[PDB]
C-alpha cells in the first residue's frame, strides 16, 4: 500500500481500476445516469487514433 | 442544538462554514454564573483584551482538544453589556491612539478611501522530496523570505546526500490578505488639523467585507490586524428651539451672521443642507433626492465666508479649488505604494465626502475635465471609469455647492444671461437654483453693510436684535431629526402645482434679459424644495404654503438683475 504524502492516490490500484474501466465501458451513463447498440466504446477510439 | 460552541464544532466538523466567532458577552456571562456560584472567576475579559495573538493561537488548540479547517476571529462587547454589571471596547480616533496602545483591542470608527485587491499571502511554505519522502513546512513571518534549498529532514541529517527540494502551491496553506487605509473622522479631528491615515491589514473571510466610499467601526489588535467589522437632553435641545416660535426664520438668520442680509439665498442654503427625499420606484430606478445651488456673483460681497460657514456647520463637508491637482482631486488616479510593491487608486474630494455638502469656489476657473464628473455627479448617484486599472462603478450621494463670477469679473447690463454666464446649458439647466448676487450701489443700503462690518470688526458679538445666535450642535440636531421625516403630497396642492408648471412653460416658452427655458428637472426641484420646506416643519403631509415660498424663491433668485 504505497501512499504519497498529502494524497490519497494509490498507484497500482488505480492503475488496475482505469484498465479495468478502460476495457470495459459500453453506454453506462445512458443508463443509469439520467432516465434517458453500440459495442466497446473506448477499444474503437483507441484503435482509430494510433 | 444546546451547547452552541460544540453545535459550531459540529456544523465545522459537517464542512459547511469556515469561520468561528467569539463574543465577550457569552464570557460575561459565564463568569456571572461561575461568581454567583462561589467558584473562582480567573477573569477572561481583562486578559483577552491584551495581547490576542498570543490568546488566538492559545485557545484555538485548547477548540482543536497546519490542519486548521476553520479560522478564529474575535468580537469585543458592547457599551450596553458594559453598563450592565459595571470600557473595553471605546470607539477611538487615529489621533487618540497614544503609541502605548500597540496590542490592545480597539475600535476605531472612520471612512475609508483606500482598499487593495484581494491577494493570497502564503503563511507556511511546504516542500517535498523524493529521495526521503518526508515534506517538510516552514513558518513565514515577514513580508519577505528565503527558499530553504538546505534540507532540514530526519533522514538527510544522518546521511552524505543532500538531495533537491521542492516546493508546493497547494499543500501550502494561503489566506485572502488585503491592506486599507483608514481615516480619521471629519468632525473628531480637533481645530485645524488634518485627517492623518492609519494601516488595516485584514486576512481570510473578512477580506469583501470592505468596499470603499463607507464609514466602518473595525475592531482589532494593534500590531492592524483586523477581528470584526460592521457599519452604519437631546428632546429639551429640539423642544427648546421649536417653542420660540417662526423656526424657519430663527433658523434661516441664526446661520452665517457674520454677513449682512441675504436671508433668501442662505434660506435657500438651508434647504440646501436639509437635503430633501430621496425616492425609490422599486422597479430599477433611483432618481434625486438632492438640490444643487450656484452663487453666481460679482467681487466685493463675501463668497468664501457663507461657504466656510456652511462646510463648518454640516459634517463631513470639503472645500475644494479650481487649479492645481483638482484633475487628480476629483477623480480616482493611480499610484506605487511606498510600503509594498503595489498600484493603489488615490481618492479625489468626492469620496471622503459621500453623504453631505461638496463645495467649489473658483467654479469658471476649472477644466473639462472636472466639469465632465461635476456633471456626471450632478445628474445622478454613481462614478463611472473607463481607464486602465479600476474599472468599478462607485456610489455617492452628494450636494454641490458652486461658486462663480462671470467672463469680465462683474456683470454686464448691455449683455445677456447666456452670453454673460460661460457655462453650457446643459449645466444650469440641472442647476435648479441660481442666485445671481449682484451688488448695486446705493446711499441708504450700503450704511447698514458697513455699520455691520465696523460692528463685527469692533468685537466678536453680533448686533443687539431681540433674538440669539443658535450653536452648530442645536440645528445640527435639529437637521438630523428633520432628515428621518418622509413628507407626502396631497391633491389640493397637485392642482396648484401643475398649473402653475403649466403657466411657467408657457411663459418661459426669448428675448434680450431672458435665460434657459422651463424644465422638469426644475419642475422635481420645486417638488425636492417643498419636501424640504415640509420636512423644515416635521410635518407628515406637504401643504400648499411650501409651493408658494418655492416658487416665490426661485422667482427672487433671478429678479435681481433688474436692479
Amino acid at each position: 500500500l504505497r501512499i504519497i504524502w498529502g494524497t490519497n492516490v494509490s498507484i497500482q490500484e488505480c492503475t488496475t481500476n482505469f484498465r479495468n474501466f478502460l476495457m470495459s465501458f459500453k453506454y453506462k451513463f445512458r443508463k443509469i445516469l439520467d432516465e434517458r447498440d453500440e459495442e466497446l466504446y473506448y477499444i474503437k477510439q483507441l484503435n482509430e487514433m494510433r | 442544538k444546546g451547547p452552541k460552541y460544540m453545535a459550531m464544532l459540529q456544523k465545522v466538523a459537517n464542512r459547511e462554514l469556515n469561520s468561528v466567532i467569539i463574543d465577550l458577552d457569552d464570557i460575561l456571562q459565564y463568569q456571572n454564573e461561575k461568581f454567583l456560584q462561589g467558584t473562582q472567576a480567573d477573569d477572561l475579559v481583562s486578559a483577552i483584551q491584551q495581547n490576542a495573538n498570543h490568546f488566538t493561537e492559545l485557545f484555538c488548540r485548547a477548540i482543536d482538544n497546519l490542519t486548521r479547517r476553520y479560522f478564529l476571529y474575535f468580537k469585543p462587547l458592547s457599551q450596553n453589556c458594559a453598563r450592565r454589571y459595571r470600557i473595553s471596547s471605546k470607539p477611538l480616533s487615529v489621533r487618540q491612539i497614544k503609541g502605548d496602545f500597540l496590542g490592545q483591542l480597539i475600535t476605531v470608527r472612520g471612512i475609508i478611501t483606500r482598499v487593495s485587491d484581494v491577494k493570497p499571502a502564503v503563511e507556511v511554505i511546504a516542500y517535498t522530496c523524493d529521495q526521503c519522502g518526508y515534506e517538510v513546512f516552514q513558518e513565514v513571518n515577514s513580508r519577505t523570505f528565503t527558499p530553504l534549498s538546505e534540507c532540514t529532514s530526519e533522514e538527510c541529517s544522518q546521511n552524505q546526500t543532500k538531495g533537491q527540494l521542492f516546493m508546493s502551491t497547494r499543500a501550502s496553506k494561503f489566506s485572502a490578505f488585503q491592506e486599507c487605509k483608514i481615516q480619521e473622522l471629519s468632525q473628531q479631528v480637533p481645530v485645524g488639523h488634518i485627517p492623518r491615515s492609519l494601516n488595516i491589514h485584514v486576512n481570510g473571510t473578512l477580506v469583501r467585507s470592505l468596499s470603499p466610499g463607507d464609514i466602518v467601526d473595525v475592531t482589532g489588535i494593534f500590531l492592524l490586524e483586523a477581528q470584526f467589522v460592521r457599519q452604519h437632553d437631546v428632546e429639551e435641545r429640539v423642544m427648546e428651539l421649536i417653542t420660540s416660535g417662526d423656526v424657519y426664520n430663527r433658523l434661516a438668520k441664526s446661520i452665517a451672521p457674520e454677513i449682512y442680509g441675504n436671508l433668501d439665498v442662505k434660506k435657500a442654503l438651508l434647504l440646501l443642507l436639509v437635503g430633501g427625499v430621496d425616492k425609490r420606484v422599486g422597479d430599477g430606478m433611483k432618481i434625486r433626492g438632492d438640490i444643487n445651488v450656484c452663487l453666481m456673483g460679482d467681487p466685493g460681497v463675501a463668497k468664501s465666508q457663507l461657504l466656510k460657514a456652511i462646510c463648518k456647520i454640516s459634517p463631513r463637508g470639503v472645500y475644494t479649488t479650481g487649479k492645481g491637482s483638482s484633475g487628480v482631486g476629483l477623480t480616482a488616479a493611480v499610484m506605487k505604494d511606498p510600503v509594498t510593491d503595489e498600484m493603489i487608486l488615490e481618492g479625489g474630494a468626492l469620496v471622503l465626502a459621500d453623504n453631505g455638502i461638496c463645495c467649489i469656489d473658483e467654479f469658471d476657473k476649472m477644466d473639462e475635465s472636472d466639469r465632465t464628473a461635476i456633471h456626471e455627479v450632478m445628474e445622478q448617484q454613481t462614478i463611472s471609469i473607463s481607464k486602465a486599472g479600476i474599472n468599478t462603478t462607485l456610489n455617492a450621494r452628494t450636494s454641490i455647492l458652486a461658486a462663480a463670477n462671470p467672463l469680465y469679473g462683474r456683470y454686464n447690463p448691455r449683455l445677456s444671461p447666456l452670453d454673460n454666464i460661460n457655462l453650457p446649458a446643459a449645466l444650469l439647466s440641472r442647476f435648479d437654483i441660481l442666485f445671481l448676487m449682484l451688488d448695486i450701489p446705493s446711499r441708504d443700503d450700503d450704511e447698514k453693510l458697513a455699520e455691520h462690518v465696523t460692528y463685527v470688526h469692533m468685537h466678536n458679538k453680533q448686533p443687539d436684535l431681540d433674538f440669539t445666535p443658535v450653536e452648530p450642535s442645536k440645528m445640527r440636531e435639529y437637521i438630523a431629526y428633520a432628515k428621518t421625516k418622509r413628507p407626502v403630497m396631497s391633491e389640493a396642492v397637485n392642482d396648484y402645482v401643475v398649473q402653475a408648471y403649466i403657466r411657467l412653460r408657457q411663459d418661459s416658452k426669448d428675448s434680450k434679459f431672458s435665460f434657459g427655458q422651463a424644465t422638469p428637472r426644475t419642475l422635481l426641484g420645486i417638488i425636492r424644495l417643498s419636501q424640504a420646506l415640509a420636512k423644515l416643519r416635521l410635518a407628515d403631509m406637504v401643504d400648499i404654503d411650501d409651493v408658494e415660498e418655492a416658487l416665490r424663491l426661485v422667482r427672487v433668485s433671478k429678479e435681481s438683475l433688474y436692479q
